[PDB]
């Protein structure tokens, strides 16, 4: 398989960062427009409005795509986020970490839910196969996750069940 | 035309032969990072201004690709040719040679 | 190149191995709209050709 | 901010000439045109008139505009319209980022 | 603990973009290639392969790593590619629409599987434990989703349960 | 609900890449500092450390974060990687080539879990729904996977029963 | 057809300048900007722009 060889650590994460702004007037790098025209024109044009290409955005551009995929390689489904735009939709999880510390990972039951997955009805925490498996009281071949020994090969002692 | 190295002088001929200039790479150039110790570098926030301009006096994405030409007498090949398909017949012999001229 | 280029009203140029010339230029001379290369109506013309 | 949805020409334009025309018209340093004062209502129509003032030839399809507080996120799609009216004490300001070009 | 911070909308979202070639004869910022060689050369020395970085090319860049991110940030998995090289391997959960309306994970079970999840019968659903155990006629705790409940040392009401 | 593009292969794939340290010694690139302020300095001006933008780091940047996109979209839970350093919370999820090469959602249940997942005990291998329809002694609804059915409104007939 | 409302602003009072500037951009008389011709696409913010 592609193997994306886990990253140590973000780009720039101890560095210099300046945050991106969503759109931006002065014509700088925001997000809805990326890299604006600005940053085509040429710096000898004596143009105020050609903008050089500075790094502290160039950084934190890499440093968000470099800290969520080594979140993703970390720790498997993304972080609940406060207050996503739209809430979360139907069927969508995120893992809400609780004050226990291990990860709780969170099913939304309620079509566009906005509610805190921590203390949330909605929210259903995913459990383990473990605990599936002792949530049926009647397992066959006793706690083993494969279904396996429904008929008994040989002649053996009832004293095993 | 044949000497039109000012580039103004590139720019005046899109007018009159009518060429969108879009497409064009005039300017000086030494604007673009990229990449290499012979290209632009990035800029920072040198408050203290100090004398060598930080990285450099600027590194931009001037010159995209895929369309546009930089070297200036490339233009001035594309002009000349502009001139001549505006007075082109169609004829092949004559075409030729204004290639090859 | 065998050379004919079989069909009507319609050829192509070549160019490319001899002057070195962009990409970035052939790439310009073969777009339609800009229409620097000698054209007749009723011709589709592609420079391409390296 | 502005919406235009200029069509190109025969001669070539940069999208940066369209957004610094509007902005010379915003500050009034065209002639005539006294530009956005103190209480001057932000007219669609007026900023394709400057459009057209400085870049002849551009054909111009859809023009739109809409105001917000400042500092605020800018306004939804659907938001714009034709014309918006102001009050008798506020003032637009239109800065180049806020002038987005459609060449369609 | 890793929380990359919101990703509202992904680096030049309606800004320009150029979609990259696969692979280029001419290095021209191929997938195959990267920044080819050509990338390097001054361009004062006028020869004729000295590139320079395209602003679309790296709007485009960005936008594909800022929108896989923020994908999976928000609905905890790709959705389904179709077209996908090479099918879907065994053990692939893809989210897929409804036609419904809600998001409804299905696994390719079989090897390079390719057929579209909703009419498939290769693709099965990973749903919530609550469907999940509506299964189990006698579930363990009873009414309790744990597992817990179900054993009482002291003498429980016989009417309630 | 947003679907990014099918990454065919990551940028800069088949290119000249290096290895970003996380440690500086001049204006060279980090992981913790990125693109370094201070040895950031004009590079055509015969300074000691003066620095150029480096085709081959941000060539792998950009080959990194692809490689994280595409393995996203194929396998939806990052490979885990042989003795990553910092460990492994427990009820992390990752899925990683298996004996055969067949592969299974494994959740780590100890923290700090340096075991691979295929020599782990602490890993739990976790199969699809079917093997939970398995697991039941009998499913709901006889061979029927949801449990609607289950409940029968006209008396099921013996003959199949 | 056109039909334009206008405010008479700067006190420079001009009734019926508008019809003549709005055909006379369509004729084709002004500089730049071609009226309409037999591509053209009549727009109202081009209109508006030749008042202008």
């Amino acid at each position: 398989m592609i193997t994306p060889e886990l990253i140590p650590s973000p780009f720039a994460a101890q560095g210099d960062k300046d945050p991106i702004p969503q759109t931006s007037s002065t014509g700088f790098a925001n997000l809805r427009d990326g890299y604006t025209p600005d940053y085509e024109i040429s710096l000898a044009s004596n143009n105020p409005q050609a903008k050089a290409v500075e790094r502290k955005i160039q950084n934190q551009l890499f440093f968000i795509a470099t800290q969520n995929a080594q979140a993703w390689q970390r720790q498997m489904a993304p972080p609940w986020f406060q207050g996503m735009p739209g809430g979360y939709e139907q069927n969508a999880e995120v893992v809400r970490v609780g004050n226990d510390g291990i990860m709780r990972r969170y099913r939304s039951m309620v079509n566009a839910n906005a509610s805190d997955p921590l203390s949330s009805t909605t929210w259903e925490e995913q459990p383990a196969w473990s605990a599936m498996r002792s949530n049926i009281p009647m397992p066959a071949g006793g706690p083993g996750l494969s279904s396996g020994g429904e008929v008994i090969t040989t002649g053996r002692n009832f004293n095993d069940l | 035309h044949l000497k039109t190295a000012n580039p103004f002088g590139l720019m005046v001929w899109c007018i009159i032969l009518g060429t969108p200039s879009k497409g064009f790479g005039l300017y000086p150039k030494n604007s673009s990072w990229a990449f290499g110790r012979l290209r632009q570098n990035f800029i920072y926030s040198g408050t203290q201004v100090p004398p060598p301009a930080d990285a450099s006096p600027g590194g931009n994405f001037y010159g995209g690709g895929n369309a546009e030409i930089l070297n200036l007498d490339e233009i001035r090949k594309v002009l000349q040719l502009r001139y001549v398909a505006l007075i082109s017949n169609g004829s092949i012999a004559y075409i030729n040679r204004m290639l090859r001229y | 190149i065998g050379l004919p280029t079989s069909g009507a009203f319609k050829l192509e140029y070549r160019v490319g191995p001899a002057l070195n010339l962009s990409p970035q230029l052939i790439n310009l001379m073969n777009d339609r709209a800009v229409g620097i290369m000698p054209t007749c109506a009723g011709c589709d013309v592609k420079v391409i050709q390296e | 901010y502005v919406n235009v949805t200029v069509q190109q020409g025969s001669s070539s334009v940069a999208p940066e000439a369209i957004q610094n025309a509007v902005v010379n018209y915003a500050q009034g340093k065209v002639e005539g045109e006294e530009g956005l004062v103190v209480g001057a209502s932000l007219s669609a129509f007026e900023v394709a008139g400057a459009i057209a003032r400085e870049i002849p030839g551009i054909y111009i399809k859809l023009c739109q505009v809409a105001c917000v507080a400042a500092g605020s996120p800018a306004p939804a799609p659907g938001d714009f319209t034709s014309e918006y009216v102001m009050s008798a004490f506020g003032q637009a300001t239109i800065s180049v980022g806020n002038v987005r070009v459609t060449f369609v």
